[PDB]
């Protein structure tokens, strides 16, 4: 089999400098005149990138201080001038034989750089906030290092471009209404809306100018409290399933009671097994609020060992709602 | 007064380059920095960088390496930003802004913004989605799927590459056009490749599991001649190890209908951690669907129910299949729900 | 000429920054004529702005340090260009080694060109 060495294993050089990459193969890479040697590009936590074909012939996108050289046995990788963007692992790959190969890898470093100074991270509380006309909302934002007094607040209105409200922690930029207001020095900052206005209902982000790069933080989304989805009274459709033949293999008993589409939401449900009310074994779930006709629906799972299931035969599900003349009771006998 | 003109919408191919201006209007375009910045809607807002039109000197963000560039036309007061190799994670609404300053940057600020500018970056036409477990133990098993798409699996050969964490690349085997199969000397007593082209599936089967096998495991399309590996999927992680899983696979019951409205569902129990996705007919079936919250077991695992209900008359005619899929365990099962 | 230097230091004050801490020869520490006086000071602020243009001391590390860097480079080559206009030749020694602030020799220059500036006005 053809054996693909690499040389040198890792390699340091310094930005703008060249960097050349050895490939060594045990046999003849080539075949009809063709040299069967490719080279690969591999960032961390990435797949490998195909950067020459054939030893010299670079691919659709692949910049030209990127080149190969070589045939049969000697190949060369050479990168000049070294960019940043290019601190990578490098392969090559010969597919000349049947049983194709890869080399060990080469992995191109940078040094006599200054090293690498932590972005500023802004963190914005709460992510989100219900509100109404007339509210005095209180948005907080924080650095993961000191910033001073350089921060800005903007406004994002749905579908609409940043809008600069402060700047430098705490001054109102011109335009900007009164109701506004801004504090911090450090790394705790607040921004405050005074008798909250329908205009004022948008996302809110601030950004530090400290330093470079520029951050902002994730925002916080204003959203209006609304005077409830109102409805009519819709009683629950309830439906009672059996544990399945194939759980009852697995050692447990699951009983599933269904309170299909119903308002509104208060709603007792109760366990019955051969008569006898239950407590403790068993979990409710509700779904939200449905965007079409505003009701709700649940699940209630009665749990219990296959030994306690098989002894009793009639189970129950009880059902109380406002929408319900009498309580529904869902039965089945096993 | 002071306006700042972005172009309009661009709808990019992958590789392929985009440019787009920021026309300066309104004061002196020469005593401000010009910035840009990029806006997902998973994200937030990012600097990419900046731009003197003074001088043209540019300042940019690491993470745009070499992959933006800003320039300066000042004779039209136009900004400019290109990048290069342009992929999914390009597609946003970038703007350009200035930072407008006062006595000699002692305040310093983005005052005035551009409209923005979408740039949709296309999807590329050939996919490769590797599927597979995480969590092996020694002396098992494992089975891996890459799952092709925007080519014909009866033209194109496939390899089998994998990865050791902190090591290199070893290719596996491949499977041709075609039928033929190829495998590595040091691994052809274990490995099984298999293919399915009405599915546009290629398989990977490794018997007897050793902790050497821990790597991330690739499939890669072979391209026009010479034939290497120009398309790669992102991988898939595998661990071989005695260590105790960490993460449960579930296990979905069905939810029988009854002997005119009628209601059916699955039953996806002991599952760790959250979440699970539930579908119905492959995503056909979506009116009366219900999907519950999750519930945390006294075992310490969850549960959650998935329902729907249909008209009495479709029992016994439509077929009921229920798709439920845990991504942290790779579990993935479709149950069929019928009368009884 | 005279006119239009006293123009680049009315705004002086607005440039006395991070970088204006650094040594250079004060010129004006140790009496010769006017026309060697303006060459000395053109020569140091040259060496000045050339030695520190990407001197990691005078750029600092906030985004408003890499701004006034900017700027307070591109005030001394104005400067510098405004005292050449004056200095007649190019040839004089800086036979001294008395440091001064940047900050300091630059207010000694502007007292110097005010003096010079009311003492031409009737």
């Amino acid at each position: 089999d053809i054996v693909l060495t690499q040389s040198p294993a890792s390699l340091a050089v310094s930005l703008g400098q060249r960097a050349t990459i050895s490939c060594r193969a045990s046999e003849s890479v080539d075949s009809y005149g063709q040299s069967y040697m490719h080279w690969y590009q591999q960032k961390a936590g990435q797949p490998p990138k195909l950067l020459i074909y054939l030893a010299s012939n670079l691919e659709s996108g692949v910049p030209a201080r990127f080149s190969g050289s070589g045939s049969r046995t000697d190949f060369t990788l050479t990168i000049d001038p070294v960019q940043a963007e290019d601190a990578a692992t490098y392969y090559c790959q010969q597919n000349a034989e049947d049983s194709r190969t890869f080399g060990g890898g080469t992995k191109l470093e940078i040094k006599g750089q200054p090293k690498a100074a932590p972005d500023i991270q802004m963190t914005q509380s709460p992510a989100s906030l219900s509100v109404s006309v007339g509210d005095t909302i209180t948005l907080t934002c924080h650095a993961s290092q000191n910033i001073d007094v350089w921060l800005s607040w903007f406004q994002q209105k749905p579908g609409n471009i940043p809008k600069l409200l402060i700047y430098k922690a705490s001054n109102l930029h011109t335009g900007v209404p009164s109701r506004f207001s801004g504090s911090g020095s450090g790394t705790g900052f607040t921004l405050t809306i005074s008798s909250l206005q329908p205009e004022d209902i948008a996302t809110y982000y601030c950004q530090q100018a400290h330093s470079y790069p520029f951050t902002f933080g994730g925002g916080t989304k204003l959203e209006i409290k609304t005077k409830g989805p109102s409805r009519t009274v819709a009683a629950p459709s309830v439906f009672i399933f059996p544990p399945s033949d194939e759980q009852l293999k697995s050692g447990t008993a699951s009983v599933v009671c269904l309170l299909n589409n119903f308002y509104p939401r208060e709603a007792k449900v109760q366990w019955k097994v051969d008569n006898a009310l239950q407590s403790g074994n068993s979990q409710e779930s509700v779904t939200e609020q449905d965007s079409k006709d505003s009701t709700y629906s649940l699940s209630s799972t009665l749990t219990l060992s296959k030994a306690d299931y098989e002894k009793h035969k009639v189970y129950a599900c009880e059902v109380t709602h406002q929408g319900l003349s009498s309580p529904v009771t869902m039965s089945f006998n096993r | 007064a002071v306006q700042l003109q972005q172009s309009g919408p661009e709808l990019v191919k992958p590789g392929a380059s985009v440019k787009i201006s920021c026309k300066a209007s309104g004061y002196s375009f020469t005593s401000y920095w010009i910035h840009w910045i990029k806006q997902r809607p998973g994200q937030g807002l990012e600097w990419i960088g900046m731009i003197d039109p003074s001088d043209g000197e540019t300042r940019l963000n690491q993470r745009f390496q070499g992959r933006a560039t800003l320039t300066v036309d000042e004779s039209t007061s136009t900004a400019y930003m290109q990048l290069r190799s342009p992929t999914s994670e390009d597609s946003a609404v970038y703007y350009c802004t200035r930072l407008k300053e006062y006595g000699n940057y002692d305040s310093f600020y983005f005052d005035v913004w551009g409209a923005g500018t979408l740039v949709t970056v296309s999807s590329s036409e050939v996919q490769l989605k590797e599927s597979g477990p995480g969590l092996v133990a020694p002396g098992g098993s494992l089975s891996i799927t890459c799952t092709v798409s925007g080519f014909s699996l009866t033209d194109s050969s496939i390899n089998w590459v994998r990865q050791p964490p902190g090591k290199g690349l070893e290719w596996l085997g491949m499977i041709w056009g075609d039928g033929r199969i190829d495998y590595a000397d040091a691994l052809k007593s274990r490995l099984s490749i298999s293919k399915d082209s009405s599915k546009s599936q290629v398989f990977l089967e490794m018997t007897s599991l050793r902790t050497d096998d821990t790597a991330t495991y690739y499939c890669a399309r072979d391209g026009y001649f010479p034939y290497a590996m120009d398309f790669w999927g992102q991988g898939t992680s595998v661990t071989v190890s005695s260590r105790t899983s960490a993460t449960k696979g579930p296990s979905v019951f069905p939810l029988a209908p009854s002997s005119g409205t009628a209601a059916l569902g699955c039953l996806v129990k002991d599952y760790f951690p959250e979440p699970v996705t539930v579908s119905w007919n492959s995503g056909a079936l979506t009116s009366g669907v219900h999907t519950f919250p999750a519930v945390l077991q006294s075992s310490g695992l969850y549960s959650l129910s998935s329902v729907v209900t249909v008209p009495s008359s479709s029992l016994g005619t439509q077929t009921y299949i229920c798709n439920v899929n845990h991504k942290p365990s790779n579990t993935k099962v479709d149950k069929k729900v019928e009368p009884k | 000429t005279l006119q239009e230097i006293i123009k680049t230091l009315n705004s002086l004050t607005e440039q006395k920054t991070l970088c204006t801490e650094l040594t250079v020869t004060d010129i004006f520490a140790a009496n010769t004529t006017e026309k060697e006086t303006f060459c000395r000071a053109a020569t140091v602020l040259r060496q000045f702005y050339s030695h520190h243009e990407k001197d990691t001391r005078c750029l600092g590390a906030t985004a408003q340090q890499f701004h006034r860097h900017k700027q307070l480079i591109r005030f001394l080559k104005r400067l510098d260009r405004n005292l050449w206009g004056l200095a007649g030749l190019n040839s004089c020694p800086v036979k001294e080694a008395n440091q001064s602030t940047l900050e300091n020799f630059l207010e000694r220059l502007k007292t110097i060109m005010r003096e010079k500036y009311s003492k031409c006005s009737s």
